[PDB]
């Protein structure tokens, strides 16, 4: 459909015909940030425009509010847009407040152009049929979704536009009946926005060792909450780092060699930049298998070094200061040990870079550093807004610790990530020992009232640490049905709760058919119902605010809700 | 006996890595990756203005390839898979699987503008246009290698029945010809260690490259490391062998006179002049995937005596004599296959008529050098030789300076009867 | 003033990687823009148009240095090393300086300003692997620390000579060398009668 895997390059070519000029900037990127894939989509398309020396802009944003206030003052030079990891479920020709009329240009012959084009690369469903059918300036990218999915979704989108009585009743609720299944179904995430500009390079023929790495960073931040994305696009992944690797094999370290193998990156927290003790302590799916929160956890965590023959004198080392010989058996010790556990699944292969003499981080390494440079990395209105404005800063961290002469930002990074993992932990076991989370039969419930350092948990993206740290731990133990959960937390100058809906997940090993986030639904129609204050403008909608006189309200009508 | 395996210009083993080349020339390169029992092949372009490189996951693990302006052609030579891929994406790419007998293979195709052509180790020869409709079969000779540059194709035969022989086709959108057909070939097949044998078992023939000149002669660069061109072949009764680089000597020459065993030339093209080629160094004659740069030797007529080079050298200095011996040859090749082109075929920069009278300027000045020594010695004979081949009348007046300065006044007389005899 | 102070006898390092972006360099293009005989141009004003107007992709040709590395940026072209960045050549050099204490060996003017461009801008474009390149650099540009130590043993109220010093190792050494020699020749015609 809008633009199939087949015809970037297309797409790509109409960017540089329109927007190509050494007289002015003619393209702009809207990024979402707090978003890794955006991130890492962004930055390697920033490379491209770069080598073909198109004068950009990049505009970091973080929610549908600050979509429509820049939006709204583009300079009316500006004609290509990238919309670049949102946008695709809202009807952002609605939304924008768009009328084709005031935009087109050249309208002869069975033909229109426009002085404006608005490329989507997003990769959450369901995608909007008036952007995917319904107009001609927003021009979505496609991983296949639509040809494979929506043939009968198109056939009732142009029936119904069509049909501006028997033969008209038979007929008008089928259609809409077609597209009312089609809504009244929950978010997803069903690809990476990085691997489709991937697969853009690829097209133009501009593939190299740089894009790649941003390739595999983007996509490993998936593997957290979308696995069975992650394990589609990983064998495309494994054959791309064979492609451009070069001949060389029993080469000598130097220091201009960059390396990025695949090899053994077992699942364990920032292993090459904390001790191995950490590693497990801090770890989500060994916190999940050893129920470690409460202390005959960390006795089986002790009891498991013991038998492995590591001392905890030993593994409480720094991994560069821990000795040669252990470093090396490691492969053998967990392939020996770690069944008895059942933590056999922290086996994997991954990629791990190494340049020259500086020591190797693995992608899942490196992603847990960048993302904690988005969170952490620095009357009500101006509350919210000089928050927003830290939220668009740190945007600028992340996006300079994807450089290699920026090792110290990196390093930064993986300082931070180390002190929130512990901060997650320290209020994930204050929910489980407290019994925080209550069971409401159509759902799960939390809500952190109080606690140390809780004004960190106002960043939706440490809300969603401790929403995934929360899931494996429920999701691994056998007893527990599968329920959504839902996970609101205070801000005291606010005076909001920032409430996340989450969906479960099954257990890391198994292996179904996706589940989906029909929260976004869910408060958006209590949400039309009440006479309740809320904010509803964040890209992932399964993430909303509100009062706190009128979440009890809130949670008392979406218990009744047949949505979930 | 003898066995039959598949060729293509510039292609190299695999030796003991997963990746190799395909096929290298003036337009780019070819590597495939082997991938877990499934192939990548990228194609590699040298004019990136022109051309977008791209890649592809191939499942039947092509080891043929042909790569030119218009488009890329892949065979595997064990089933008879082809496909042709052209470059602009607006005509569809096409595959189709030829008639392979029991133990006959595909040895090399080639690819022109209006035909795809095949050649098989039992010598059937397979011609296809270029949207894929069979327009022939022939038998041949086995087809050992082939080229193509425009609608011209040169082809190299071999079998123990017949000895080494080529022929070289004009096929063009209409008045086909075949210049030659089967004549035998002046090339040295080599003297059948893993270092060469790792090579040999890959490429029996050891033809490193066939390709045509910028100019559009045909070129050869043996197992000898000896580039030889064809020079006028437009009219056949004329045509001959031009041994234009012996690549060993002029090795060995930059080299300071080390026998050196550590250097080996890969030829891509010659350009005009000047064979652009990889200086591979190590302990394989053929490179690896971070393809270095194409450097340049500019060719060299075999006439520097190693012997005589060093007992002047015991950075090598050329006896003056030789070096003017060596720029009076070159230059009269060169000058012959330039005025061949821009009588046949025209000029395609209209600096090439420049190019011609310098060149005529650079025969004139090395003969009045080689005059000198003839002066210097009072081979008054050997002098009016080398002044009666001179061509410019305005050089000719520096033959009777230098025979005064020499003070040989039988020489003066002698070219003051040339000047009358050729302004008549 | 009009001029700033850190300039006000000297060139600035960034000025002199400009003079040296100046050179002639030889480079292989991957643009042919060399039309037949069976379009932009480029028109330059301080430099050799006629060069560029007749690039063919892959037959080496010289361009300006400041014009290889813009389109070195791009895909557009790569860098020939000149014949003194080989192992050898600078290998050769190296055994010279040790050879010969009283004299500095036959470098270009530029050569640490265009090794120093050159590995960053064009690190693929070497025939020999740069990790031993940029070591040979750094073993020449020590042993000429020496031999300069040495002779600043020598400043004088008359002259020196420094015959093959680099255009960078007299920047670095300008505003020592001639302060000094400024002062013993004031120190030195003052005595004068």
């Amino acid at each position: 459909m809008y633009y199939g895997i087949s015809q970037f390059s297309e797409a790509y070519n109409k960017i540089l015909r329109n927007s190509s000029s050494h007289s002015s900037c003619q393209l702009v990127i809207f990024v979402s940030c707090l978003n890794i894939d955006a991130l890492c989509a962004t930055k390697m398309l920033s490379l491209l425009f770069k080598k073909q020396l198109v004068q950009s802009q990049i505009v970091p944003i973080f929610g549908y509010s600050e979509l429509r206030r820049h939006y709204s003052q583009l300079d009316d030079n500006i004609n290509s847009l990238l919309l670049v990891g949102f946008g695709g479920v809202i009807d952002l020709e609605a939304f924008l407040e768009i009328d084709p009329q005031e935009y087109v240009i050249d309208t002869d012959s069975g033909e229109q152009s426009f002085r404006r084009d608005i490329y989507v690369l997003d990769a959450h469903r369901p995608w909007n049929l008036d952007n995917i059918f319904g107009s001609q300036i927003i021009q979505c990218f496609d991983d296949g979704t639509v040809d494979d999915t929506l043939g009968e979704q198109k056939e009732a989108y142009y029936k119904l536009l069509e049909l501006d009585r028997k033969q008209r009743k038979k007929q008008i609720h089928e259609y809409e009946g077609v597209l009312e299944e089609y809504y009244s179904q929950g978010t997803t995430v069903v690809n990476s926005i990085s691997a489709q500009i991937y697969s853009l390079l690829s097209a133009i023929g501009e593939t190299n060792l740089s894009n790649l790495w941003l390739n595999i960073l983007g996509t490993t931040s998936l593997d957290i909450a979308y696995a069975q994305v992650y394990n589609r696009l990983y064998p495309l992944l494994q054959d791309e780092v064979k492609r451009l690797t070069p001949s060389s094999r029993n080469s000598v370290k130097t220091p201009d060699t960059l390396t990025l193998n695949i090899q053994p990156d077992y699942y364990l927290f920032l292993l090459r930049h904390s001790s191995l003790y950490d590693s497990f302590y801090y770890s989500n799916y060994v916190n999940a298998k050893l129920s470690l929160w409460n202390e005959n956890g960390k006795k089986r965590l002790h009891k498991m070094f013991a038998r492995m023959g590591i001392p905890l004198s030993t593994a409480q080392e720094t991994w560069l200061y821990m000795d040669h010989s252990i470093k090396r058996e490691l492969g053998i010790i967990f392939d020996k040990n770690l069944d008895r556990y059942g933590l056999q699944d922290i086996i994997r292969d991954g990629f791990v870079r190494t340049l020259g003499y500086r020591g190797s981080i693995s992608a899942s390494e490196f992603v847990e550093a960048l993302t904690a440079l988005l969170e952490v990395g620095n009357n009500s209105a101006q509350k919210l807004t000089n928050l927003r404005k830290r939220w668009v800063s740190n945007f600028w961290l992340s996006w300079d610790a994807l450089d290699d002469r920026k090792v110290e930002l990196l390093n930064r990074g993986i300082q931070l990530a180390q002190d929130l993992q512990r901060a997650i932990f320290n209020t994930g076991v204050a929910i489980l020992e407290k019994k925080l989370i209550k069971h409401l039969r159509i759902y799960r419930l939390c809500v952190l009232q109080d606690g140390p350092d809780l004004d960190l948990y106002r960043n939706p993206l440490t809300l969603l640490r401790l929403g995934n740290w929360l899931i494996e731990c429920c999701a691994e133990s056998e007893d527990k049905q599968l329920l959504p959960m839902v996970l609101a937390s205070i801000d005291e100058n606010t005076d909001t709760y920032l409430v996340a809906g989450l969906t479960p997940r099954y257990p890391r090993g198994l292996d179904k058919k996706p589940i989906l986030n029909n929260f976004s639904m869910a408060f958006q129609q209590i949400t039309a119902e009440t006479d309740a204050k809320v904010r509803i403008d964040n890209f992932e909608s399964s993430i909303i605010e509100i009062r706190r006189e009128d979440l009890s309200p809130f949670l008392e009508k979406l218990t009744l809700s047949g949505l979930l | 006996k003898f066995r039959y395996m598949p060729f293509s210009p510039a292609g190299t083993p695999f030796g003991f890595t997963d990746r190799r080349y395909l096929t290298m020339n003036e337009v780019g390169y070819v590597s495939t990756v082997k991938n877990s029992e499934q192939y990548s092949i990228t194609v590699s372009f040298f004019d990136v203005g022109r051309f977008r490189e791209y890649h592809f996951e191939d499942l039947f693990g092509y080891d043929l390839c042909f790569l030119n302006e218009k488009g890329t052609l892949f065979g595997q030579s064990k089933t008879g898979q082809i496909q042709y891929r052209p470059h602009d994406s607006i005509h569809s790419n096409w595959t189709k699987i030829i008639p392979l007998q029991a133990g006959e293979r595909i040895t090399s195709v080639a690819a022109t503008p209006v035909r795809v052509i095949v050649g098989t180790s039992l010598g059937y020869f397979r011609s296809f246009n270029q949207f894929g409709v069979p327009f022939a079969v022939e038998k041949t000779s086995p087809i050992v290698a082939l080229t193509a540059q425009n609608y011209r194709v040169f082809s190299v035969h071999y079998s123990q029945f017949h000895g080494l022989s080529y022929s070289l086709s004009e096929l063009g959108t209409s008045s086909k010809r075949y210049y030659k057909r089967e004549c035998p070939l002046p090339m040295s097949l080599p003297n059948i260690k893993d270092a060469n044998l790792d090579y040999y078992n890959f490429n029996p023939m050891g033809i490193k490259s066939l390709f045509f000149s910028s100019y559009g002669d045909p070129c050869i660069f043996g197992s000898d490391n000896t580039l030889l061109l064809l020079s006028k072949w437009r009219s056949p009764e004329e045509s001959k062998w031009l041994p234009i680089l012996d690549s060993n000597m002029e090795i060995w020459k930059m080299s300071g006179g080390k026998e050196t065993t550590d250097i080996h030339v890969w030829p891509l093209a010659l350009a005009y002049d000047t064979l652009n080629c990889i200086l591979v160094k190590g302990k394989h004659i053929w490179p690896e995937f971070p393809l270095p740069l194409p450097s340049e030797m500019e060719i060299r007529m075999p006439v520097f005596v190693k012997s005589k080079l060093l007992e002047e050298n015991k950075e090598i200095q050329i006896p003056v004599s030789m070096a003017a011996e060596e720029e009076y040859l070159r230059s009269k090749v060169l000058s012959e296959l330039l005025t061949d082109t821009l009588e046949n075929d025209g000029e395609m920069y209209g600096n090439e008529n420049e190019v011609l009278a310098a060149l005529n300027g650079a025969y004139d000045k090395a003969l009045l050098r080689l005059f000198a020594s003839a002066c210097s010695d009072q081979n008054v004979e050997k002098a009016l030789s080398l002044a009666h081949e001179l061509k410019q009348d305005r050089a000719l007046t520096a033959a009777v300076k230098i025979s005064e300065r020499a003070e040989l006044p039988s020489l003066v007389k002698k070219i003051n009867n040339i000047r009358e005899a050729r302004y008549e | 003033m009009s001029l700033p102070a850190h300039l006000q006898q000297t060139f600035s390092p960034e000025e002199i990687q400009f003079i040296v972006e100046n050179e002639p360099i030889k480079i292989f293009p991957r643009i042919t823009t060399r039309q037949k005989i069976r379009h932009t141009r480029w028109q330059l004003i301080t430099t050799d148009d006629k060069a560029l107007n007749n690039m063919v992709a892959m037959r080496s040709t010289e361009v300006v240095l400041w014009i290889a590395l813009l389109l070195k940026q791009q895909s557009k072209c790569s860098i020939v090393a000149p014949q003194w960045l080989t192992t050898k050549e600078l290998d050769r050099k190296i055994q010279y300086e040790k050879t010969h204490p009283d004299r500095f060996s036959e470098l270009p003017w530029n050569w640490l300003v265009l090794a120093r461009i050159l590995f960053n801008k064009a690190k693929d474009d070497f025939h020999d692997p740069i990790h031993e390149l940029r070591g040979k650099i750094q073993d020449l540009r020590e042993i000429r620390q020496i031999k300069v130590l040495k002779g600043l043993k020598y400043l004088n109220e008359s002259h020196l000579q420094l015959d093959n010093l680099s255009l960078l190792e007299i920047n670095e050494l300008r505003p020592f060398i001639t302060e000094i020699m400024d002062k013993l020749r004031e120190i030195h015609t003052a005595s004068l009668t």
